[PDB]
């Protein structure tokens, strides 16, 4: 029956603040004289945009809108650029990523961003090319916040990313929230380490011992490394894997796979998580020592299982089973919320400890994330048709296809690919 | 430690 | 008792494997190559220099020399094959300073630099102008060991700094181990804020209680806030101030003199003390939260307090009397090593907390080090004249004055004051 708050959990705004940030955001409603008539007019202007009612009210199905996750860019526009309507006065352009995020390997991460450009790719004449070295013209990077353009993000969910449209300086760059939970659209991605099954991804949910598990677990161990299943029954199947941890372990370097150690001091800063300091690749990197300076020991660390989101467990993994007011729990569940999150208690019992986290959930996929937001990069701007690659709120798509819209759209622009004999 | 040192 | 090896320690040198990274690196002496004749060679080439006996071995008088603090640049010349004789093509220089010491406040490091550079106008047509944005000609920076040109410090002791003769690219650059108590020249600083005597540095020692006290203290004191007296009797005098601290306090910034928070996270990272990841101006900050990019907050870090020097109590003062190896001590020993550097525990117990710090010595003069690397930084080289500034080996000398080998050397390159 009772519905709590969590001692801990992130304070959902008011409808009222949530509908300022979000027309002050992408629809222009002006930053601190956005009250009452002069949003009225505004909120209308969302309200047309998507498919409701021109109330100018703060009507449910508007906030029920506003709270769905969606992209950073605008719906309207600078109120006319005369000067702009982009273009890239090539057919040529190249990327770069200048960073990563831990909750997919590298090689995935690189596979999505060059999976999202074909997609444009295939319907103009349009080529990418990746380059390592200084400026490119489409610059590829995560961070969180405010992350160096006074566009800041917010926190999981809500904006998921942004691009600036084709030009010089921060032209063409795309940006993703690095406090999003990264995935390929269907739940965490983690590819596995050694095992029987290097390379393959960990199977979420797999049955082990007649349990499920949605995440990497360190179950029937000692040294308490995480493992999973590459597949679906480990009984049937017996592939299995080491799921990615720098605390367990690293991956390159020279300090022969021994974890990180934090803090590891280098030169002037005592980091406590991997870094990429002093790196351009964007590969995380940590120090296996308490001194890297002194012993230049060190490892990469390429990816990360995570265990829980958010909480106030730092991360720490699901403890099955757990008791929550007097009912004994052996999953994640929503118990005690409202909004649909799943949870878990990351101790014994909840009651006593009162130490939880929320569960991985879907995530979002990467690649159609990054389509969506390559389309900007080449001068697209958000469609009011839903199923549009560059509508604003986000939808996974299990098998992804170019709305006639889209390509009408980028062909407009760049015009078909060419008819060859 | 598992979980992981906080950062992205 | 034996050597005992301390936690976190650096592995001690041997007597020879000393002398042949000597050689090596202030020598030309091959690495693999230095032994027998030619470690023999050399050694009296050193020895030479120092006006040492020439004997040719590795004996009382010239390993004692081989383990005095001193630059780290050679002492024998190339430069020859070395691009050609060096000196800055005009007499308009720019230094821009990158980076600081947490062992002295930006002002005085600031200062120090200047002064260091005043050293050589007085006598020449040169004339040095910071900037603070963009590549200067000499590039002022504190690193340790491997610090992104080569050529590696040692942490704390042995060579202070380097630098590098007039030229484009690195020439001119100037660095200083940052494993050094940076000092000016009389033991640690300590520039206190607010109290009753805020801008003025801690008088070590001072008295206070009928006491004395050689560093910052939270006696007398509920909050544990750090103070010292700026003048020697507390009683006759009654000012003093607050030593500043990222564990204590803040400066600056947003937070309001608020302590830092280890670790907060800055984007994909989590730090564990101050950085000046993303300044361009090295000044040291730190978040005052848990993440930096949620709550905004942060709050510099101008300077840090030391009671203790290296070791693993980050700093924490000495507990007297300490217990070590069974035995009782009530002051700083040098028990159980081969350098005798003073050290002492930061606890009761030594043997089962294993908590150790340096007690912090004199120091070396940011001022007087910056001068002479300054003095390379202008096309000099190192002197067999102990007087002369550009001689290798660090020698405090509170009335500094230039010799009459430098001033020749500087103006023979550059000519007298006009
Ligand atoms: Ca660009
Ligand atoms: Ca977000
Ligand atoms: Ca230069
Ligand atoms: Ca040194
Ligand atoms: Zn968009
Ligand atoms: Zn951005
Ligand atoms: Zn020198
Ligand atoms: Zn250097």
């Amino acid at each position: 029956s009772p519905i709590i708050k969590f001692p801990g959990d992130v304070a959902p705004k008011t409808d009222k603040e949530l509908a300022v940030q979000y027309l002050n955001t992408f629809y222009g409603c002006p930053k601190e004289s956005c009250n009452l008539f002069v949003l009225k007019d505004t909120l209308k202007k969302m309200q047309k945009f998507f498919g409701l009612p021109q109330t100018g009210d703060l009507d449910q199905n508007t906030i029920e809108t506003m709270r769905k996750p969606r992209c950073g860019n605008p719906d309207v526009a600078n109120y006319n650029f005369f000067p702009r309507k982009p273009k890239w006065d090539k057919n040529q352009i190249t990327y770069r990523i200048i960073g990563y995020t831990p909750d997919l390997d590298p090689e995935t991460v690189d596979d999505a961003f060059a999976r999202a450009f074909q997609v444009w790719s295939d319907v103009t004449p349009l080529r990418f090319s990746r380059i390592h070295d200084g400026e490119a013209d489409i610059m590829i990077n995560f961070g969180r916040w405010e992350h160096g353009d006074g566009y800041p993000f917010d926190g999981k969910d809500g904006l998921l990313a942004h691009a600036f449209a084709p030009g010089t300086g921060v032209g063409g760059d795309s940006h993703f929230d690095d406090d999003e939970l990264w995935t390929l659209g269907e739940g965490q991605v983690v590819r596995v380490k050694y095992g029987n099954a290097d390379g393959e991804y960990c199977k979420f949910p797999f049955l082990f011992n007649g349990k499920e598990y949605n995440s990497c677990t360190d179950t029937g161990r000692s040294d308490g490394f995480l493992w999973c299943s590459t597949t679906y029954n480990f009984e049937k199947d017996g592939k299995y894997g080491f799921c990615p941890h720098e605390a367990l372990f690293t991956m390159g370097g020279n300090a022969e796979g021994q974890p990180c150690k934090f803090p590891f001091r280098f030169q002037g800063t005592s980091y406590d998580s991997c870094t990429t300091e002093g790196r351009t690749d964007g590969y995380r990197w940590c120090g296996t020592t308490e001194d890297y300076d002194r012993d230049k020991k060190y490892g990469f660390c390429p990816e990360t299982a995570m265990s829980t989101v958010g909480g106030n467990s730092e991360g720490a993994p699901c403890v099955f089973p757990f008791t929550f007011l007097g009912n004994k729990y052996e999953s994640c569940t929503s118990a005690g919320r409202s909004d649909g999150k799943m949870w878990c208690a990351t101790t014994a019992n909840y009651d006593d400890d009162r130490k939880w986290g929320f569960c991985p959930d879907q995530g979002y996929s990467l690649f159609l994330v990054a389509a969506h937001q390559f389309g900007h990069a080449m001068g697209l701007e958000h469609s009011q048709d839903p199923g549009a690659l560059m509508a604003p709120i986000y939808t996974y798509t299990k098998n992804f296809r170019l709305s006639q819209d889209d390509i009408k759209g980028i062909q407009e622009l760049y015009g078909a690919s060419p008819d060859i004999d | 430690g598992p979980a992981g040192p906080p950062g992205a």
